[PDB]
């Protein structure tokens, strides 16, 4: 929860 | 990078010093994160991807700084930033904490090896 995920 | 650590062998805990060429392409890993603060984790490498080639990362390492940015207590947004924006030559510097990222994903435990399993 308030998780974020991102490629890079 | 390759398999090192086979079997049961214990995985490493302690800061390692990751150092990723990729010009200008994608690292190819994801990274993940809740406030700031309680750290920012590698969830996926991209089979392949620069990471995957040139470096030596797994799935469950926090990413303790990037060029020597310390990340440990970083925002989401400001991480992926900083990555994205590090240049063509990416030192890393990453350490194993399976039990914090074991928490993110559903149905997940560390074994006594120190391996993320996902039931």
């Amino acid at each position: 929860k308030n998780y974020k995920q991102t490629s890079v | 990078g390759s398999p090192e650590f086979l079997g049961e062998e214990d995985i490493p805990r302690e800061p390692r010093r990751i150092v990723i060429h990729r010009g200008s392409t994608g690292l190819g890993f994801n990274i993940v994160g809740t406030e700031d603060g309680e750290g920012i984790f590698i969830s996926f490498i991209l089979a392949g991807g620069p990471a995957d080639l040139s470096g030596e990362l797994r799935k469950g390492d926090q990413i303790l700084s990037v060029n020597g940015v310390d990340l440990r207590n970083a925002s989401h947004e400001q991480a992926a930033i900083a990555l994205k924006n590090a240049g063509q030559t990416v030192t890393i510097i990453a350490q194993y904490k399976p039990e914090e990222y074991s928490r993110f994903e559903a149905n997940s435990r560390v074994d006594s090896s120190g391996r993320i399993v996902t039931d």
